[PDB]
């Protein structure tokens, strides 16, 4: 197998660095890419807990005491809508 | 709210814990990335953003098997912390985790298991899954269950267990760290369910096909078991068994809890599409004597309770007649203190294909878990492979030098022996 | 080696 | 509105100063050449708390930055998130007032402490309206203690009406650069309780335990410690800022946290605190953060809560919430921990809704807590000060710029007064 | 898209088909060398497994292209008069993109195409409509069942649409 070194002679290349993870797990549970993938940690740094901002903050005044004619609409938009008997019964 | 804690303890437990968690993330449609692109919870935690995460605790001393987890194509979907691994392996040696270096991952995992215990409610059954005749699975395992039996009391635990094989066996050692490991089966469990290596080898090289059964088909085909045992929990079905019927129908008398699994119907693609696989013979296939997957010979020894998950397309008319099937052949025999002994179930789901595993999706499937009067003779030949070690006390340095105090090897041999003692006192 | 999982967030390498 | 001025103080506190200026100015959407960005009215309408507008439009800060080093100066001039800092507020002094009390409070910090009252005095007069002061200091060193509790004091005598909030930096036994922390702490605070009515102690131990095991982190800079610290800055006064719910202030604060009034000094608390490897990992939710505010290693002070008793705590929640699980999150607390609350004090929580989050978050705290824990780092370091006021250590470099022994045991016995105080009420 | 331009698909008699043809049946590449005694070995099995379901049937269910890695022109044609299903012309790129996309590669990734893993010459796939990884049979792989893993064929499963 040395015929495959000819082309990595300083190897640093970065063509076979890290390319190959060759055990019976990747053997046997894999599918097609989902192990190298990056994680998603924050865009504000190491407080920021997920992603969220400016965008999103709305104040709990403005948030639920707009106009009704509006409130009307969005929840309309999201499904708003001894005893004693009718006359019928004897 | 329903959940079941899945505490994966020892290199076997790690092994066959990627291998159900792989399909409890296929049958409810979770992506390793924990998105779905109410049942995913008994299995799943949501975290806010679909963010679904698994409801268990990799265990293991040694960092080889759960590193490989975190570095592998669930490397994200479980919890980092949620894994928890040690710094060095048992090395075969109960006395290593039960009286050496496990405490220090005792107190890490009773934290993260008493963590995930409170985030929510229900609490139904600790399944625990170990090798019994290895060594962190064995020694870890029994600190683990006897500090969950006082602190968390009176909640069901399963014992899914990989029990020593007679002729197949991977360690020397196994006759003495399996005697030294049923005294927590037998005093700290409430379901003890037996499978071992021999009785899944030779169901797969003459039902599955495969001359080539590794471990990863084996921890496939105990998958299968674990979730149409826990089907019924989640999924809407006809009438239903869950974990605490599971123990008021199966466990007679209170030390008697050592039990076999069946699972049918387990056949390839290139042959299932041949045959009915009907309801009367995928349970006469179930109780076929060479299929459970325990080397238990059925045939000396009575029943005493089973349990037929069903899960499909069954009909409760359909199962009475596959009962009365089963009831009059007469090979199965039946103790006589127990008339009715079937407590059957039926969902609706089909049971859920691997893609790229070595079986085709079937419509409904047995698996029945069963108490016998054989699983006596399953305990013991290592009750006669005990025997020809202690006569010269072999391997004992390795044991008493840790931690072990000489007495309970005897300690164990009369829990065994009196264990055997009340199988054939049963049966009468 | 310690938490190797995290250290290639903040700082790859 | 309500301005409050800020003045940071040594090279300690321009480098928490400087990253409070960080923080801030993204909870406000305001860039580094000074310009606003974005179409963020809930983070402009109370915009005059912190900053000032200035002929182009910039929105200049009303800080002052004090320091007898050309040292940290220029290094946050040519940081980012520099600029913003006025180019008149920046008063040097190049000499140099290495470790000593001497050189910042009763000579050399003397001369150039009569211009920083200047700029205290002109940017404060300009507007009517102040709620408080913050200043930030290090009390275990030369000009962050000396010519930091020297415009303490000074400060005191001309407002003698409003807040002054301290963050301070106390010594940080184990982890201690020089040798002159016992003689330099011990002699400052019997300021911090006199002419002092709102005092933050953070350690630079608890700022390293918080790191090393609630982030677990390897090679924790010194930005990033400071970025805890203005984190809990900007919570604690994060109703200044944006309207709310149950609306807090900084003299909320004070009357309702502060028993007799020299007990004034408080741990603090701000615990959405977990690493990036389980970010997204957690059900950020009112009975969480409330188990993670509660035990011992969150809190940015060495000193174990859990071996004394709150007497009075804070709870100033930010985010969208519902407010009974705040009320009974607070209650259920108290319950479990029935001997670590006093029982001539009903209810020792203080609660409030900032509504806004923090940036990047849905959901925060800061726990800002009166306990009798904190005789325990006082002894600590009074402990220190004996153990070479006995020998004679070394002492020429202080009484050589002219102070009195006579000085040094009043400073004791005034902080061995806060021991007791403590105790009696414990 | 479309996997198989509008002439790279040649059948015997050396006509010209499309993927339009293809519908309805079990597609699978057959990955060979002319000169490997391991396809040598194979090509009867699949010949006569090819032949007796196919022929036991109503309809044409699987259909097998074969992509070479001869040497040269001559042994693709002699290898292609032995060989009686679909396959595509050496020359066309379409084999070289084919081998990079369902990694079957020769050991030689290394001088242009320096990817990691290899599985080599044999291999039976049986493909998707745009290029799934439908289901890989283990001729010479973790199970490397030699000359009976053409029974392993899920042929009602796999079928391109
Ligand atoms: N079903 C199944 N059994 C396994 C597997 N791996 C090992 N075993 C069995 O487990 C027994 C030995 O224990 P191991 O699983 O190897 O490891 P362990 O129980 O954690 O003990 P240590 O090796 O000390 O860590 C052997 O008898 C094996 O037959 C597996 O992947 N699946
Ligand atoms: N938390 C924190 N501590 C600091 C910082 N800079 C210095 N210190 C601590 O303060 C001590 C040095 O005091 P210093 O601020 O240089 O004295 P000063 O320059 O005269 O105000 C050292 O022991 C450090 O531990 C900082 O940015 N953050
Ligand atoms: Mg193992």
């Amino acid at each position: 197998k040395l015929t495959s070194w000819r082309i990595p002679h300083p190897l640093y290349t970065e063509l076979p660095q890290g390319s190959k993870y060759e055990t019976h797990y990747r053997q046997s549970y894999d599918y097609e890419d989902w192990a190298r993938r990056p994680v998603r940690l924050s865009k504000y740094g190491l407080l920021g807990h997920d992603d969220s901002g400016a965008e999103s903050w709305t104040t709990e005044t403005r948030s639920e005491y707009e106009p009704p004619r509006l409130r009307r609409d969005q929840l309309k938009a999201a499904g708003q809508w001894m005893a004693i008997h009718v006359s019928r019964t004897h | 709210m329903r959940e079941v804690i899945s505490i994966h303890v020892g290199q076997a437990g790690i092994q066959i814990g990627n291998a159900c968690w792989e399909l409890f993330c296929l049958e409810h449609g979770i992506q390793p990335d924990g998105q779905m692109p109410d049942a995913f919870n008994t299995f799943f935690s949501e975290t806010g953003a679909g963010k679904h995460v698994p409801r268990c605790v990799f265990l293991d001393l040694e960092p080889t098997v759960v590193d490989e987890v975190r570095t592998g194509t669930y490397r994200h979907l479980f919890h980092p912390e949620q894994l928890i691994s040690g710094k060095e392996d048992a090395a075969n040696n109960f006395a290593r985790g039960h009286y050496t270096i496990g405490k220090e991952i005792v107190d890490l995992s009773l934290d993260r298991i008493r963590k995930l215990a409170d985030n929510c409610t229900g609490l139904q059954g600790f399944l625990m899954f170990n090798a019994v005749g290895g060594g962190t699975g064995s020694g870890l395992g029994c600190l683990l269950l006897e500090r969950l039996s006082v602190d968390y009391g009176k909640k069901s635990k399963l014992n899914f267990c990989s029990w020593p094989s007679p002729q197949v066996s991977t360690a020397v050692v196994e006759p003495y760290n399996s005697v030294l490991s049923t005294h927590s089966l037998l005093e700290h469990t409430d379901v003890a369910v037996m499978l071992d290596n021999e009785a899944i080898y030779d169901i797969c090289r003459r039902n599955l096909d495969i001359e080539r059964p590794t471990y990863t088909n084996l921890n496939r085909l105990i998958a299968q078991v674990i979730s149409s045992l826990t089907a019924s929990l989640r999924f809407d079905g006809a009438l239903n068994v869950d974990v605490t019927e599971f123990q008021t129908n199966l466990v007679p008398y209170p030390r008697i809890h050592f039990m076999l699994s069946s699972y049918a119907p387990i056949i390839s693609a290139e042959k299932a599409y041949h045959e009915q696989l009907s309801v009367a013979e995928i349970t006469n296939s179930a109780f076929e004597p060479a299929s459970m997957m325990a080397k238990c010979d059925p045939r000396h020894g009575k029943y005493m309770a089973c349990c037929l998950m069903y899960r499909g397309d069954v009909v409760p008319k359909d199962v009475n007649a596959a009962v009365a099937t089963i009831k009059t052949k007469r090979t199965i025999q039946f103790v006589d203190w127990c008339p009715t002994g079937f407590k059957c179930g039926i969902n609706y789901q089909p049971p859920t294909v691997v893609p790229g595993g070595d079986l085709a999706k079937v419509m409904r499937a047995v698996c029945m878990i069963s108490n016998s009067t054989a699983i006596a003779e399953v305990f013991s030949r290592m009750d006669h492979k005990f025997d020809l070690m202690y006569a010269k006390r072999a391997f004992v340095h390795w044991y008493v030098g840790e931690g072990m105090e000489e007495g309970e090897f005897s300690e164990a041999r009369e829990d065994l022996a009196a264990l055997e003692k009340d199988y054939e006192e049963v049966g009468i | 080696r310690e938490d190797y999982i995290r250290s290639l967030t903040p700082r790859p390498a | 509105m309500r301005e409050i001025v800020h003045v940071q103080g040594g090279q300690c506190g321009n480098q928490i100063g400087a990253k409070f200026w960080e923080v801030i100015s993204d909870e406000h959407g305001i860039d580094p050449t000074g310009t606003y960005c974005g179409d963020s009215d809930l983070q402009l309408e109370r915009i005059n708390v912190f900053y000032n507008e200035a002929t182009g439009g910039r929105f200049v800060p009303r800080a002052i930055l004090m320091d007898l080093e050309p040292g940290t100066m220029d290094s946050v001039r040519a940081g980012p998130f520099g600029q913003l800092f006025r180019p008149d507020n920046f008063v040097f002094g190049q000499t140099g007032a290495g470790n000593n009390w001497a050189k910042g409070h009763y000579t050399e910090g003397a001369e150039l402490i009569d211009s920083v009252l200047d700029v205290v005095r002109k940017e404060a007069e300009g507007c009517d309206c102040l709620q408080g002061f913050q200043i930030t200091h290090s009390l275990g060193g030369g000009t962050g203690s000396g010519m930091g509790t020297l415009l303490i004091s000074k400060v005191r005598e001309e407002y003698p009406d409003r807040i002054m909030e301290t963050f301070s930096v106390f010594p940080s036994p184990k982890v201690s650069d020089t040798v002159v922390e016992p003689y330099n702490a011990t002699l400052s605070v019997h300021q911090l309780v006199e002419n002092a009515d709102e005092v933050q102690v953070i350690d630079n131990e608890a700022l390293y335990d918080i790191c090393f095991r609630t982030l677990k982190l390897t090679t924790p800079t010194y930005g990033d410690l400071n970025h805890l610290v203005s984190a809990a800055m900007s919570g604690v006064t994060c109703c200044l800022r944006f309207p709310g719910q149950l609306n807090s202030d900084l003299r909320k604060l004070a009357v309702n946290l502060i028993p007799f009034p020299r007990l004034h000094f408080f741990l603090i608390g701000f615990a959405p605190l977990t690493s990036r490897g389980s970010q997204q990992y957690r059900a950020l939710s009112v009975p969480e953060l409330t188990q993670q505010m509660f035990d011992a290693k969150n809190m940015m002070c060495a000193s174990d809560p859990r071996h004394g008793r709150y007497l009075t705590a804070s709870a100033m929640f930010r985010g969208r919430m519902s407010t009974k699980e705040v009320d009974e999150q607070m209650l259920n607390v108290q319950n479990k921990n029935s001997s670590y609350f006093v029982e001539w004090i009903p209810n020792n929580m203080k609660s409030s809704v900032c509504d806004i989050p923090p940036k990047g978050l849905k959901m925060s705290v800061t726990f800002v807590g009166n306990s009798t824990a904190i005789q325990e780092m006082f002894k600590r370091v009074s402990d220190q000060f004996t153990a070479m006021f006995r020998r004679k250590a070394f002492l020429h470099w202080y009484t050589g710029e002219g102070m009195d022994e006579m000085e040094f045991t009043e400073a004791e016995s005034n902080m061995n007064d806060l021991v007791s105080e403590y105790q009696q009420y414990q | 898209l479309i996997l198989f331009p509008e002439g790279s698909l040649k059948n015997s008699n050396n006509t010209v088909i499309p993927q339009s043809h293809l519908k309805g049946k079990s597609v699978a590449l057959y990955f060979a060398d002319g000169a490997d005694p391991k396809c040598a070995s194979l090509l009867p099995f699949l010949l006569n497994y090819y032949r007796t379901m196919n022929e036991g049937g109503a309809n044409q269910k699987i259909e097998i292209i074969f992509v070479s890695l001869d040497r040269d022109r001559e042994a693709f044609e002699s290898h292609r008069a032995h060989m009686p299903w679909l396959s595509i012309d050496l020359e066309n790129p379409l084999t070289e993109i084919l081998k990079r996309h369902f990694r079957v590669m020769k050991e030689y990734e290394v001088p242009t195409y320096g990817y990691g893993s290899r599985t080599g010459v044999p291999s039976v796939i049986v493909i998707g409509s745009d290029g799934r990884e439908a289901q890989f049979l283990p001729i010479c792989s973790g199970l490397e069942e030699g000359d009976r893993a053409l029974l392993r064929w899920d042929w009602r499963n796999t079928k391109f649409a």
